[PDB]
This record gives structure tokens, C-alpha cells and sequence, in this order.
RNA sequence: ACCUUAAGAUAUCAGAGGAAAGUCCUACUGAUCAAACAUGCGCUUCCAAUAGUAGAAGGACGUUAAGCAUUUAUCAUUGAACUGUUCAUUGAAGUCAUUGAUGCAAACUCCUUGGUCACACACACAUACGGCGCGGAAGGCGUGUUUGCUGACGUUUCCAUUCCCUUGUUUCAAUCAUUGGUUAAACUGAUUUUUGGGGCCCUUUGUUUCUUCUGCCUGGAGAAGUUUGACACCAAAUUCAAAUUGGUGUUAGGGGAGCUGGGGCCUUUCAAAAAAAUUUUGGAAGGUCUUGGUAGGAACGGGUGGAUCUUAUAAUUUUUGAUUUAU
């Protein structure tokens, strides 16, 4: 329908808090229109362990997506 | 049993279940009955309203009489130990003041009260129909 | 088939309203939304105490119960008088209707009639 | 809808809407969509259990979103009033 | 005379949650099987 | 089909950035200005005051008050009035509009204050401003200017006062300064 | 108060609600639109009764009296999927007649502006 | 077109 | 420079007719429903002292107030003494608060809101209480008429088509005028001009707030105007003002005459049933009382707006369940 608008975040380090109390960094490389992202080089920010070299996050579990850069 | 006299009360209450429930939160603060909605008043047809001896109001919608009410007591007594409660201090009920007299005759309720303590019964109910 | 057509034909008759929270609503049912937004009128909102000593209860359902704004001070129990609560459709978890009711007679989908005639 | 247009006029000024998490933020709106999706800028946020911090951006979910709180002027928005009249559209 | 009539409130203050936490926040656990009912 | 309530134009629907497009330009920019400026000047021009209830004035309560006297009333002339009026309309926009900013002219020289006054390279709010004035750089040292006090600044301003009590004021100063 | 028996919420604009949430948190503002019901409220204050008192309104002096803790928050949209449901506490401002009155009013106003609107875009 | 899952399929079928 | 569209529908069943089986339609006909508008109920609840200095409802994001009672203020590493305790060092985070937070309670101060209406200062009532003054607010129920969601826009070779007083008010008297009733000489009532008196109101605060202009407290006044118009105000830039273009509003309250929609009651006349005598039902006309309206309305129309309804749609962004805190 609309896809959002996340043009701006491409390719800069954001950090999002997966469900309530999980929060994972990483560099953003896509996006879907149900707000699926897919990010590459994560880190659950808790010692802190590295996830995989490529994942996806479904759009149901993000609450909030700031970006830790320039923007 | 003597029923006391009362002027200047308010009118517009008009209800006369919340009207003799505002009288009595007014003259009983923290009352048992007044304080605590929905409760249904004690209909003594021929049990207190409220503590220190008030047993029974009664008021009238007609235009004669709009702003007295009277208030039958259940021992003499009693209604002579309410006067002494209000001791010449003008009781207030909302904001305007209220004067207080005896009754020239005690109410229905107090005369049957009187009466148990049925000739005079009959006696009263014929005399409803003549002034009517 | 829609059962929410069902539910459109009472439209003036006593229902039991159990939400998804435990309070149950009991009072006079008008006009149901199609996505099932009753409308109750002379309701009474209660909470079913569940008779264990150690189980308390919910208490974000004690806290509702008591913001709508009807709450008797004076009550024993979780009740709570008040005119017209609009119930939003996807809180309903299970609605007791009366048993005088016919269901022969309401259940016919007309809807679904006509479009068996006209196939 | 009404008040997804409210939300759509209330660009460029400085809003607080608590997310369903139980944390609070406010700030600058930048970018609003349909699906109730914003993205507030120099907000200043409030973790459920009473930290405050700063960040320059964010995008959060309208899914998540409890109320969002604008500006108390925009109660005279023209399109908050009932009777309204139309430049009959074109063909 | 830009943006002084939009002031917006001032910030809301902080009250102590009532709530269950996002990340304790579930449906009931537990569900005890259909299988018993059956029986008896 | 989504139409402008400002503009009154009847815009093709869009959903997109074509309505980034409209609501960025200029004909919705300044008349969504003019809009609320007046919906805001008639809530500060309304008058209508709260609904009178009068009662019937007692003989105690009007006997003192008839005993003590006549106050006269002052009025005006319409075109007395209008002026006026007008006067202290602008007199409240004059006053509302004023910002006082002493301690920005005050600390024009401190050594550290291209990072703070100058609004567009702070740290907080710098974000914003970082197509479209000689604007003061952050890499400004303490050696520029080693003395202030070289002619380069000017006086403080004197202070202001109300022109309506300017007779108020003391006639003579106490020194003489040329 | 007493409200209509036939009123939906198109009904009760300009009414003061009394809008409950899933956590327990109600709102206390004037409805002034709605949609997914999902409302715009004018001047709502949030309530909620703190845990500290909530043990208060358990099954049991005769009357109680509960400290709720309340916040001013102004011209807020809600979003329809936390409402639970919704009650009415106060009538507007305006009788019906007044009411009416004005909507004739604006009507007569509106219909001669954009009669003149019209006039002077064409000529 | 609906839901965005109607334009998921229209992603999904060609990228199969 | 980016954008050019989800599709359908507009009360419902039953009966008669028209274009074997549907199919559509009927300024067709019944019954139900819904909306608007009139109109009623011995319907139900609510509408503040002035015979007084009050009170009711709701607030305070108000004070006393550091009130009275409890309770809170990090984690890891290393050294030293010590029978867990104390002192120092490195690293890691760290909402502000401790005059806080939480529990309890009281006094005080102040804001908004209301018929601060009229007649009364009264001996009532068991069938318990004339609910038998005028309004207003909110619902409940009933009837009538119209409609079948609703509104702008165009066309008509459609219909429409009004005046008057007034802007402190009320009351008494002097006087003038008009009109009716009885004996135009007398008396009596209704309207009006001028002057004076009494009461109340002026916060009407931009001194009546419908607009402009003249104007006012020893006063309540004068002139002009009233919707394709006028008036007030806002914003700009030309380098003061004026100019224009773009916007937001205001154009009111009361009374009367006509004209007209509705109810109640009465009269007459007509029709049917139980008849030219009686009643009930329907209609026409007239009288009386009341209540509402008074500048738009009808018909046709579409690449017209908005509501409601159905289907995509029970598949991550709202309604077909992860907030009864659980094992």
C-alpha cells in the first residue's frame, strides 16, 4: 500500500528494541511494507553477543526504530 | 408523637423521597441513612428514620403550602429535647434559615401512636371524607 | 453466514455480556455494529469474586469497574449501576442470551436465503 | 478517517504520545502516514520505569502507539467543522 | 508570529505504572488438556 | 480525491509526496499562517462575558449602599474610543512580542561563546540548521581581540520606561556627563 | 445524566465521555470526532487508581475513598485498539435548540459564502 | 488493493 | 515535479399486474422498520439566602507544609584490620528528587456553573400527602403528516413574491387625542402624544453588543442603513500612511398585523353500523382557545460530495484474542 518512510535511515547504524525488552544495533539494508527489516552486522546491546553476519526482523515485534548516526 | 411545625424550608427538591432525604442529611450530619444512597426510607404505615427520635416527615405539594414541611417525633419527649437542640440558633438547611414551632395537633401517625398507647381510628378516616 | 446478522435481531432484549477482562454486563441490549460494538442501556456491570480465599482477583478489572464512575461506596460486592456503556466488539468474549427467545425464527439468514433462491 | 488527517495537519509542532510499552516521548513530528507511523525529532524520551534520555530521531510503529497528544490549537482546524462547502470538483 | 501560537503543554509528568510489563505481558499458560473432561 | 481545507484546491488524490509537495510550498505554507493567525486574534479579541443572574437587593443590603453616594462614570466619544482601543491592542501585541536579550549582548566577547549564543552551533539544537550572513564561527579563539576594551564596544543601553509616566522621571541628573 | 436510548456515537459529539482502556486507565474529555473507533478528545485528563490503593476496593470503612492519580494532557487522538469501552458523563455546554440554532446559522452563512465564492471565481 | 498481503503475493510469485 | 481512481448497492418481507425458469419493474397495494417534522400526555428527574451576608454541584495542574506515621539511596576487582564488619584503590553503569516518595487526615483560601422566575409567610396528611402558576433542561411513551439515507450544483418554456413598531424597564398621576358601552353634556373601559413622580437595572466594564457616524451619568439620545450588500479585524510587499491581493468573522433580541402548518373543544351538514329521535366511526364548513413557521419550494439531471451497508477482510499496522500472572 505505502511503504515507509525509511529512505533516509539506508545504510546507518540504527538501534531498535525487539518486543519490550530486547534491543538489537545494527546497519539497515532493507525494508518491506509491513515494516519487515532486514539488518546486517547485529549486536544485542545488553558481553554484548553478536547475532549473524545477515537477519530479519519481523515488522510485528519493532516498537521503535531511532538511529544512533547523523540522519 | 407530637408533630413539630417548620417554615422557610427549601421547595425545590420536589421528589419527596430525595426531599426528606436532603432534610435529613441536613439535620443528622453523618447520619446511618442519609449518608448511604438507594436506601429505601422506612414507610411506617398504620421503625425510625432516623436516630434521636425522628421517626416520620411529612410534607405536601399543594400551592397553599409550599415551603413547610413538619416533622412527626415519636415520644414528646423527645421533640421537647429537639428544641433544646435547636436552642434559638437558626438552624439552616441549603442557605436560607429556617424557623421552628410546635404544631397546633400532632400528626396522624402520632395520634395512632397515642391512641395504641379503635373508635378514634374510624373516627378520622369519616371525618377525611366530610372535608373533602 | 454471519452470526453478527444473528446478533443485529434481538435489538431490545436482555443480554449477558461476559467481557474478556471477568466483568460481566447485565442490562437491556440495543443496536449491535457490524463488528459486533454492542450498545447496552440500564446496564449493571458486576465482577464475579471466584470464591477462592487465596486467588484474589484481576485487579485492572476492579480498576475499570470502579473509573466508569457508578461504583456504590457502600457495596459489598464489585457492582456498578450506570446508563448506556458502549462496548467496543472485540472485548466481548461470550454473551448469554435469554432463554425465552425462539431461535428457529432468528437464525434464518435471509440474506443467505436469497441468494440460495436466486442461484 | 478525521483523525488520521488531524494527525497529518499536526506536522512541524511539537507533540507527546505514550507508546504501549508504558514509555512517553515528545518532540518535533517530521513525517506522518496513514497508518498512524511518525517520526518525532529531538525527542526526549521517558522509559516506563522513570529514565529520561535524548535522542535525535526516532520511527515508531503506530501499532504500538496509546494516544498521541498535539497542540491545544488545533482544535480550530477547518476540517473539524460539520458543514462544509465544495468547489465541485472537475470532471 | 511563525510558531508562537502553537506552545505546546508542558511536559507530562511521571506516574508509577499499574500495568504488567510488554515483556510480561501474556494470555494464560498452562491450558490444561481436553482429554480429562472425556472421562467423567 | 483529498482537496486542501486551506488552499480550497482540489488536488488529484495522492498519498504519497505529492502531498510532501503541496504541503511544503508556498500557497500552503503562508495560508496556513494566515488561517491560524486569525482563529488565535479572535480568541484574544472575544468580550462576551459570563451570563448575568441579578437577585432582588434586600432592604438591609440596599439601605447602606444608597446611604454612601453617587460615583460618577467616565465615557468616552466613539471616535475617542476607537482610538483607544486600538492603542492598547497594539500596545499588548508591542509588549507580547518583546524578548529581552541582555545577557546575549552582554556576553559578546566571553571566550567560549560561539559555542553557546550564537544558536547555530550548539550542541542541542545545532542539528537543524547544520536553497536558502557573516555568521560567527566555532573555531573562534581567545587570542582574537586580547583586549576588549580597544573602542571596539559601545555602551550598554539605557534602561527603558513608560512613555505614559515619562513626566515621572527625575529632572536633573545628580553628576555631569558630557 | 440521561441519554437517549437510540444514540450511537454519532449521536454523542461534543458530549464529555468517559472513555476506559485496557490498563485500567480511563479518560474524562469531550468526543469531538471518531473513525476503527478510534476517537479525538478535547481536553481529557487520564485517572488510574495507583497500586498502593488498589487493595482498597477488594471485598470486605462503610465508604470508600480512593486517591487516583490524574494527568492534563489536551486535544488528544485515542487509538481505537486499546479502547475498551466508553460511558457518558455530562451533557454539552449548548440545549438542543441553541444547537440547532447555530447549525442553521452556519448553514445560512456557508451556503451565501460560497454562493459569493462562486460569483467572484467566475467573473 | 487491499491488504498489503495481495502486493506480497505479487513480490513473492515473481520471486519465485 | 510527482500524481490520474477497490468494486458494488440506498427499508423489508407478503400479495395483485406487466416485460417453464429465474430475471426486472409498478407518483401499485398491505404489514413491519427507520428518519425528519408537527403534536400531546394529571408521564419521570432537575432548575440557588435576600424575612437574607448564605448555600448546592464540580474543580484547583491551591496554601498551611519540611503537616502526623512509615520506608528508600548501587555492582564487580584488589589490598589491610576484623570477628559477617570497617577503610582505601580500579572498572562498569546512574531520571530528577530525600524540603522527595508513600500512607493518613483536617482546616483555610479561591475559581466556574444555576429561573438567584411569579404568587405567597399559609396548619397539612392513610388511598399518606390537590403533581390545579408560567417557563426552561434532559430523557420515557403515544399520535399525525411526509419520506425511504442525505446535501450542495445546473435546467424549467416551474411555483414562489408581505408589512409595522421597538432597543433601559416598569408603574402612578396631570393633560391631549382616538374608540366603544349607557344616561355628544355626564360616567366607564382599550389605544396614543407631552410633562412629572415612585420602584428596579445599567459589569451595557468599547455604558446596549445588529452595523456605521454623532454622543452620554444633573443620562437610557440623535442620523443613516440591513445580504448577491455593508461593516469589523488579520497578513504581507512596494521602502510611513493610502493602494491592492489573500483570509477569518459579525449582519442580532422582543412585540404586532396579515398569510400559513398542527392540536384540543363546540356547532351545523353529509355517509355507514347499532333511523327520519339516540350513540360511535369517517368527511366538509364555521366559531373559540392554543402552538409553530414566514423566503424559499417542487420536478428533472449527472463521468456531484458525504453518511450507512455488503464483499475483498479471521494471515505482522486497530474488530475474529498473548495484559484474569499462571507452571
Amino acid at each position: 500500500v505505502s511503504t515507509p518512510e525509511l529512505k533516509k535511515y539506508m545504510d546507518k547504524k540504527i538501534l531498535l528494541n525487539i518486543n519490550g525488552s530486547r534491543k538489537v544495533a545494527g546497519i539497515l539494508r532493507g525494508y518491506d511494507i509491513f515494516l519487515n527489516v532486514v539488518l546486517d552486522d547485529a549486536m544485542e546491546i545488553n558481553n554484548n553477543h553478536q547475532l549473524g553476519l545477515q537477519t530479519v526482523i519481523r515488522g510485528n515485534s519493532i516498537i521503535s526504530l531511532e538511529a544512533l548516526d547523523a540522519i | 408523637m407530637s408533630a413539630l411545625y417548620f417554615q422557610n424550608l427549601p421547595s425545590r427538591p420536589a421528589n419527596k423521597e430525595n426531599y426528606t432525604r436532603l432534610l435529613l442529611k441536613h439535620i443528622n450530619p453523618n447520619n446511618k441513612y442519609a449518608i448511604n444512597p438507594s436506601l429505601p426510607l422506612p414507610h411506617n404505615k398504620l421503625l425510625l428514620d432516623d436516630q434521636m427520635g425522628l421517626l416520620e416527615v411529612s410534607i405536601s405539594r399543594s400551592s397553599k403550602m409550599t415551603n413547610q414541611a413538619f416533622l412527626t417525633f415519636v415520644t414528646q419527649e423527645e421533640a421537647d429535647r429537639f428544641l433544646e437542640k435547636y436552642t434559638t440558633t437558626a438552624l439552616k438547611v441549603q442557605g436560607r434559615k429556617v424557623r421552628m414551632g410546635k404544631a397546633r395537633t400532632n400528626s396522624l401517625l402520632g395520634l395512632s401512636i397515642e391512641m395504641q398507647k379503635y373508635n378514634l381510628d374510624i373516627k378520622k378516616v369519616l371525618k377525611a371524607r366530610k372535608l373533602k | 453466514m454471519k452470526l453478527v446478522n444473528f446478533l443485529k435481531k434481538l435489538r431490545n432484549e436482555q443480554v449477558t455480556i461476559e467481557l474478556k477482562n471477568g466483568t460481566t454486563v447485565w442490562g437491556t441490549l440495543q443496536s449491535v455494529s457490524p463488528q459486533m460494538n454492542a450498545i447496552l442501556t440500564d446496564v449493571k456491570l458486576t465482577l464475579p469474586q471466584p470464591r477462592l480465599n487465596k486467588l484474589n482477583s484481576n485487579g485492572i478489572a476492579m480498576a475499570s469497574l470502579y473509573l466508569t464512575g457508578g461504583q456504590q461506596p457502600t457495596a459489598s460486592d464489585n457492582i456498578a449501576s450506570l446508563q448506556y456503556i458502549n462496548i467496543r466488539g472485540n472485548t466481548i468474549r461470550q454473551i448469554i442470551l435469554p432463554d425465552s427467545l425462539n431461535l428457529d425464527s432468528l437464525l434464518v439468514d435471509q440474506k443467505q436465503l436469497n441468494s440460495l433462491r436466486r442461484s | 478517517g478525521i483523525p488520521v488527517k488531524l494527525l497529518n495537519e499536526a506536522q512541524g509542532h511539537i507533540v507527546s504520545l505514550e507508546l504501549t510499552t508504558g514509555a512517553t516521548y515528545r518532540g518535533k513530528l517530521v513525517e506522518s502516514e496513514d497508518s498512524m507511523n511518525v517520526q518525532l525529532r529531538d525527542v526526549i524520551a521517558t522509559e516506563p520505569q522513570g529514565a529520561v534520555t535524548h535522542m535525535d530521531q526516532i520511527f515508531v510503529r503506530g501499532s504500538q502507539i496509546k494516544f498521541i497528544v498535539v497542540p491545544d490549537l488545533l482544535k480550530n482546524a477547518p476540517l473539524f467543522k460539520k458543514n462544509s462547502s465544495r468547489p465541485m470538483p472537475p470532471i | 508570529d511563525v510558531s508562537r501560537l502553537f506552545k505546546p503543554r508542558p511536559p507530562l509528568s511521571y506516574k508509577r505504572p499499574t500495568d504488567y510489563p510488554y515483556a510480561k505481558r501474556q494470555t494464560n499458560p498452562n491450558i490444561t488438556g481436553v482429554a480429562n473432561l472425556l472421562s467423567t | 480525491k483529498f482537496y486542501c481545507d486551506y488552499c480550497d484546491t482540489y488536488l488529484t488524490h495522492d498519498s504519497p509526496s505529492v502531498r510532501k509537495t503541496h504541503c511544503s510550498g508556498r500557497k500552503h505554507k503562508e495560508n496556513v499562517k494566515d488561517y491560524y493567525r486569525n482563529k488565535a486574534r479572535d480568541i484574544i479579541n472575544k468580550h462576551n462575558h459570563k451570563r448575568r443572574h441579578i437577585g432582588k437587593r434586600g432592604r438591609k443590603e440596599r439601605e447602606n449602599s444608597s446611604q454612601n453616594e453617587t460615583l460618577k462614570v467616565t465615557c468616552l466619544s466613539n471616535k475617542e474610543k476607537r482610538h483607544i482601543m486600538h492603542v492598547k491592542k497594539m500596545n499588548q501585541k508591542e509588549l507580547a512580542q518583546t524578548s529581552i536579550d541582555t545577557l546575549k549582548l552582554l556576553y559578546d566577547g566571553s571566550p567560549g561563546y560561539s559555542k553557546v549564543f550564537v544558536d547555530a552551533n550548539r550542541f542541542d539544537i545545532g542539528d537543524l540548521v547544520k536553497r536558502a550572513q557573516t555568521s560567527r564561527s566555532r573555531d573562534e579563539t581567545c587570542e582574537s581581540n586580547p583586549f576588549p576594551r580597544l573602542n571596539n564596544p559601545k555602551k550598554l543601553e539605557p534602561p527603558k520606561i513608560l512613555s505614559q509616566w515619562s513626566n515621572t522621571i527625575p529632572k536633573t541628573s545628580i553628576f555631569y556627563s558630557v | 445524566i440521561q441519554v437517549a436510548h437510540s444514540s450511537r456515537l454519532a449521536n454523542l459529539i461534543d458530549y464529555k465521555l468517559r472513555v476506559l482502556t485496557q490498563d485500567g486507565r480511563v479518560y474524562i474529555g469531550q468526543l469531538m470526532a471518531f473513525d476503527h473507533m478510534n476517537l479525538v478528545l478535547n481536553e481529557c485528563i487520564e485517572e488510574r487508581v495507583p497500586k498502593t490503593q488498589l487493595d482498597k476496593l477488594r471485598p470486605r470503612g462503610t465508604t470508600l475513598n480512593i486517591k487516583v492519580e490524574k494527568r492534563v494532557l489536551g486535544l488528544t487522538i485515542l487509538r481505537g485498539e486499546q479502547i475498551l469501552s466508553t460511558v457518558v458523563e455530562d451533557k454539552p455546554l449548548l440545549s438542543k435548540k441553541e444547537r440547532l440554532v447555530r447549525d442553521k446559522k452556519e448553514k445560512k452563512q456557508a451556503q451565501k459564502q460560497t454562493k459569493l465564492r462562486k460569483e467572484k471565481e467566475k467573473k | 488493493m487491499s491488504t498489503p498481503a495481495a502486493e506480497q503475493r505479487k513480490l513473492v510469485e515473481q520471486l519465485m
